[PDB]
């Protein structure tokens, strides 16, 4: 059974813009608890 | 593939905190891998956790 | 229980271990207790270790000991 | 039916096989024989007991596993009387026959009278204080008590079920099998519970565990439920099992035991827990006693093979619909539990890993080729999956 | 006996549950703003007494040095173990294909829900210094420090936090349907658009249910090991300790076994009220109430074993002090815990044996609230006598409660009525799908004979 969105040309982009708030809120939080100080 | 890694994620966080991090000699218990007992329970529930929102999310 | 321990000087005198050789005989039916530990510990082998011994014949209760601590530890 | 024939045949052979290499040990030294003999009886009584269990579970809670099962789980537990008869050398060994066949000493530390006695050579005083509970008339009483209740609540519960196809089974029989399961399943707990601690447990006076008893009682659900699955696949056609089973019963069967095999390591991990965390030296030595002399490569082997491996495996729809996949676990998952049995009564004896005699793996096979022979001697006497039954609906769903 | 009486229509299954909520607030039937009006006094009680706590301390309990944990670890564990029945009803009977969960998983899960947010708080409350409760949970910190992860507190915050979200998410994921519905016939365009982004556009649909069918099973399936992990961690803590009566094996099964026992008495108890005052007598037949009383009587059972296990392991150990537990048990100070617990979980089961008594409603009653009793007397009888004499003779104290636990007991009663209140005004108590699926199931089983 297909994902109700395949066939979609805003799949790749969403998936993309979830990984980057992703990456972003990880580093971002791996700064200050980290290397902030 | 959620649940295995919340369970990884649960044991890795008991070892890494308790065994790596900080070694605190609490009651004599084992500072090795030979502590395997009393780190089950957090990694089940790790799994168990991330399996429910994986599958809930999933299914929305 | 086994809180306190009391012995003859008779007795002491031939065997100071007498009153623990006691005891174990009536509670597990050997002269020592065989107790098994499945968690390590640490070694302190070649570290200072902190240890106190109280004497149970020397105590007369006088409590100066609990005075003294209330005022050390506030 | 020619499978059958087969199977009793091939369980026949194990048998007289394991008898004849059990009688050449006992030759060399009785001891190894009847401390061997102790450890095969306890891992054989699991298919008979496991059996009753599931067929009074079953009419209790109506389901398209139990209509499939329900006459394999009554033949395999028709065996227990003769079950019963094989008990009798155990206590012969642990009577005043000692000082005769060649033994040494009384099989059990109870049994032995200077033990028990005050002014004794050894008087131990906790094996002193059990003793009127702990004594061979007692215990002798109270395992025959316990095998003529098994024998009645199995024996009355198959001719009901043969009375069923004769007549009247609308709601009645059925209501009556219903009712004489609950009050059996009470019974059975209570029953398989004390003979645990009494064949088991009693081995080492000094340790006891409330949860012991409760485990015996999930590995012998666990080492049914895979026997059955064995079954099964060689009594997929018969005819009776062509027209009235589908996917569904097998896929249930393979669920069951999927979540037994999780049971018994939530019950084997909730005692280790205890005993480890709480470190109190009345409970320690069990544990150091499994852990040392190369005990502990078995339990490691039982925490991966025995776990890990069977609850990965069946962690899939497919590997439990299919009846050769779920076959092929079911044996492994049976090896598993003679190798979990050996864990838990041979250390009491060898003290040594490499000390384990032929005869300790000759009295398993040996006694469960029997019970394989009786139980599929058993099954031919009626026929498989009784028509007339309220609950055949069920399979047709 | 049939678990659904006939005369049922689609249309009448929307129709009838539908019609409870929805209904216009000046029109809420009176017996409801009485109970609500009684729920939320003691609701006041509760403020009254957190409050005071605060400002006072753990102090204003009856704990002391020996009893360090007094009433407010048993009303933890009795209020904890309170919601294992609807978890068992909501996941259990899932994976077991038992047709009788479609009527009471709703309300009994939402029981689960209110149960455990009502046990949530005292391990809050019983803090000492309430304020650091964040330092059990892993948080980046300046200092660097770590919870010990050996101790079972630390195993108790991973399994009480597991257990409400997996619990509240597998409640939304069944409320989602039901919403749909309402919005459909809410006939008011304020009333729509609420529950119409809570059903997030649901439009049941094939390719929608086939994966909703396959995440419940899932869902189902992962709770009923929580579950069980959950009560086994509750009774870890006690068991870990070197405690005499505290350190039993049999401790795991036996706490999960406890749990049901007591929870199913509490379903009895609330959902016999609720099929009564509505038309749900079709929806919730006397079989189900009769199976669940054999439920009831199955997990009591175990308890006794359980008792009896305890019992034999005291008589057959040679130590002093399991003797001496026994003893304080039969004939201490607080015999009388020991004797009411006797009484009320193994003398009052017995009648359930008996058809006709599982038939009547009175009787089920009537032991549901005596099994409620017995089992927090149970609870008493496993934490305060164990702690109260221990191996130092010179270090025996009796515990006698205050007024305030009391308070809070009393309290966290009104916060669970109150909770609710609010559900049965707002949400609907039976599942409305799964419910005519239900009888739609039924209708296929007639025509296949
Ligand atoms: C000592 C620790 C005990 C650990 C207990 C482990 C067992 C609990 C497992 C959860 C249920 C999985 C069902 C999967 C499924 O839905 O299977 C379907 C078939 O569908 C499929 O083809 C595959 C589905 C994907 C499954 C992935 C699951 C994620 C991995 C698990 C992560 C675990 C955590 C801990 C890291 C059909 O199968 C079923 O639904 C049958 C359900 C049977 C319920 C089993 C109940 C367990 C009883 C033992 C529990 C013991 C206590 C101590 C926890
Ligand atoms: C409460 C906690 C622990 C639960 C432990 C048991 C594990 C339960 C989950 C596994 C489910 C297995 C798959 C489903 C199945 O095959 O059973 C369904 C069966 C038949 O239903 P129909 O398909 O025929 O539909 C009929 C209605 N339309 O339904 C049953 O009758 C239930 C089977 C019996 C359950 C056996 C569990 C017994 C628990 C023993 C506990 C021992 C404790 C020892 C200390
Ligand atoms: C090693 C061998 C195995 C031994 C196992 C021993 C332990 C077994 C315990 C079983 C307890 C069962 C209690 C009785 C429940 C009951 O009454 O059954 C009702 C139902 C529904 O069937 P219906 O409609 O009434 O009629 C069927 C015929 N048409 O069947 C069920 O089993 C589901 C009810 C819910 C199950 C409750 C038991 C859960 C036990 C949990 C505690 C476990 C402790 C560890
Ligand atoms: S100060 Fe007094 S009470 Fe304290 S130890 Fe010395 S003699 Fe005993």
């Amino acid at each position: 059974m297909q994902p109700e969105w395949s066939g979609d040309p805003e799949v790749k982009p969403v998936f993309l813009a979830v990984t980057l708030t992703g990456m972003v809120a990880f580093l971002l939080m791996v700064w200050l608890f980290a290397f902030y100080w | 593939l959620f649940g295995l890694i919340g369970a990884a994620s649960g044991f890795i966080l008991q070892y890494i905190g308790n065994l790596v991090d900080y070694p605190l000699n609490v009651g004599g218990r084992p500072l090795d891998i030979t502590n395997w007992p009393a780190m089950i329970p957090i990694t089940f529930e790790s799994g168990i956790l991330l399996a429910s929102f994986a599958a809930a999310i999933g299914m929305i | 229980r086994d809180i306190y321990r009391v012995g003859e000087f008779k007795k002491f005198k031939e065997d100071p271990k007498y009153i623990a050789k006691e005891v174990y005989q009536e509670e597990y039916g050997r002269e020592t207790p065989n107790y098994q530990s499945l968690q390590p510990g640490d070694d302190y082998t070649g570290r200072n270790a902190w240890g106190m011994t109280i004497n149970l014949n020397a105590c007369i209760g006088c409590n100066a000991c609990v005075v003294a601590c209330q005022a050390e530890n506030n | 039916i020619p499978q059958l024939g087969q199977v009793q045949m091939l369980g026949l052979a194990a048998a007289v096989i394991g008898i004849g290499v059990l009688a050449a040990g006992y030759f060399l030294s009785p001891t190894s024989f009847f401390e061997s003999y102790i450890y095969g009886y306890y891992v054989a009584m699991t298919i008979p007991l496991g059996c009753l269990g599931f067929l009074m579970v079953q009419h209790l809670t109506g389901g398209a596993w139990g209509v499939t099962v329900r006459r394999m789980l009554e033949a395999g537990a028709a065996t227990l009387p003769i079950m019963g008869l094989l008990f009798i050398p155990i206590a012969l060994g642990y009577f005043d026959t000692y000082k005769a066949l060649g033994l040494e000493h009384p099989l059990y530390e109870w049994a032995n009278p200077e033990v028990v006695t005050p002014g004794g050579a050894e008087f131990d005083p906790i094996i002193a204080h059990k003793v009127p509970w702990l004594s061979p008339l007692w215990v002798t009483a109270r395992i025959a008590i316990f095998f003529i209740i098994w024998s009645a609540l199995a024996l009355t519960l198959r001719a009901w079920s043969r009375q069923q196809d004769a007549g009247g089974d609308a709601k009645k029989l059925a209501t009556r099998m219903r009712r004489l399961s609950g009050i059996g399943v009470a019974l059975f707990v209570i029953t398989v519970t004390f003979f645990s601690f009494d064949v088991a447990m009693s081995l080492d006076p000094h340790w006891f565990s409330t949860i012991y008893g409760a485990h015996y009682m999930a590995n012998a659900g666990l080492m049914t439920l895979a026997f059955l699955a064995l079954m099964m696949s060689r009594v997929r056609d018969a005819a009776l099992f062509r027209e009235y089973v589908s996917v569904k019963p097998i896929h249930d069967i393979g669920k069951l035991i999927f979540a037994f095999t999780v049971l018994w390591t939530y019950m084997s991990y909730g005692q280790l827990v205890i005993i480890w965390s709480g470190d109190v030296a009345e409970f320690t030595p069990w544990y150091v006693h499994r852990t040392q002399h190369g005990w502990v490569f078995v339990a490691l082997a039982l925490m991966l093979f025995a776990f890990a491996l069977p609850f990965f495996v069946l962690l899939f729809r497919g590997t439990k619909r299919n009846l050769n996949t779920l076959a092929t676990i079911a044996g492994w998952i049976v090896v598993m539990r003679f190798v979990d049995m050996a864990w838990i009564i041979l250390p009491e004896f060898r003290e040594h890993l490499w000390d384990i005699a032929i005869t300790d793996v000759a009295a398993p096979i040996g006694l469960i080729g029997l019970v394989i022979a009786l139980f599929a001697a058993n099954v031919q006497q009626a026929p498989l999956l009784p028509l007339r039954d309220p609950n055949m609906e069920q399979l047709q769903n | 006996e049939a678990y659904l009486l006939p005369g049922e229509t689609y249309t009448s299954i929307s129709a009838k549950i539908g019609d409870v909520p929805l209904t216009p607030p000046l029109k809420t039937p009176k017996g409801w703003l009485a109970g609500f009006s009684v729920a939320f006094f003691m609701l006041m009680i509760f403020f009254v007494s957190v409050t005071w706590l605060f400002i006072r301390g753990v102090g204003i309990w009856g704990i002391n040095i020996p009893v360090g944990w007094g009433m407010d670890i048993i009303n933890f564990v009795w209020w904890i173990g309170i919601g294992h029945a609807g978890t068992l009803i909501s996941a259990i009977l899932l994976l077991l294909n038992q047709g009788w969960r479609n009527s009471i998983n709703r309300f009994a899960e939402a029981m689960t829900l209110f149960a455990v947010a009502c046990a949530g708080l005292y391990p809050i409350l019983h803090l000492g210094r309430p304020w650091l409760f964040y330092w059990l949970i892993p948080y980046p910190n300046t200092h660097g420090m770590w919870p010990q992860f050996r101790s079972a507190l630390a195993w108790d915050v991973f399994a009480i936090s597991t257990y409400a979200t997996v619990s509240l998410v597998f409640w939304l994921v069944g409320l989602i349907p039901d919403f749909a519905t309402l919005r459909d016939r809410a006939k008011n365009i304020w009333v729509k658009r609420l529950y119409g982004i809570a059903a997030l556009g649901w439009r049941g649909s094939a390719r929608h249910w086939h994966r909703y069918e396959m995440a419940s099973i899932l869902l189902a399936g992962l709770s009923t090991p929580l579950v069980v992990s959950v009560h086994s961690i509750i009774s870890l803590d006690f068991a870990i300790s070197q405690v005499p009566g505290w350190q039993v094996t049999v401790f795991p099964p036996y706490f999960v076994a406890g749990a049901v026992f007591a929870g199913f008495a509490m379903v009895l108890l609330l959902m016999i009220p609720v099929r009564t005052f509505y038309g749900f007598e079709n929806y919730i037949t006397l079989h189900h109430l009769d199976v669940m009383a054999k439920v009831m009587l199955t997990t009591g059972m175990i308890v006794v074993y359980g008792y009896f296990m305890e019992v034999f392991a005291s008589l057959y150990s040679g130590n002093e002090f399991e003797e001496y537990l026994l003893y304080n048990r039969l004939f201490g100070p607080s015999s009388w815990a020991y004797w009411g617990l006797l009484f009320c979980n193994a003398v009052a089961i017995q009648p359930l044996w008996f058809k006709k008594v599982r038939q009547n409603i009175p009787a089920l009653l009537i032991i549901s609230l005596i099994v409620s009793v017995g089992m927090w007397l149970e609870r008493y009888v496993i934490i305060v006598i164990s702690l109260e004499r221990d191996f130092l003779p010179s270090s025996w104290d009796i515990y006698i409660p205050t007024i305030w636990d009391w308070s809070l007991y009393i309290g966290t009663f009104g916060l669970f009525f109150t909770l609710l209140f609010l559900f049965i005004r707002v949400l609907p108590m039976i599942n409305i799908f799964e419910m005519r699926l239900f009888l739609y199931q039924e209708t296929e089983k007639a025509k296949q004979r």
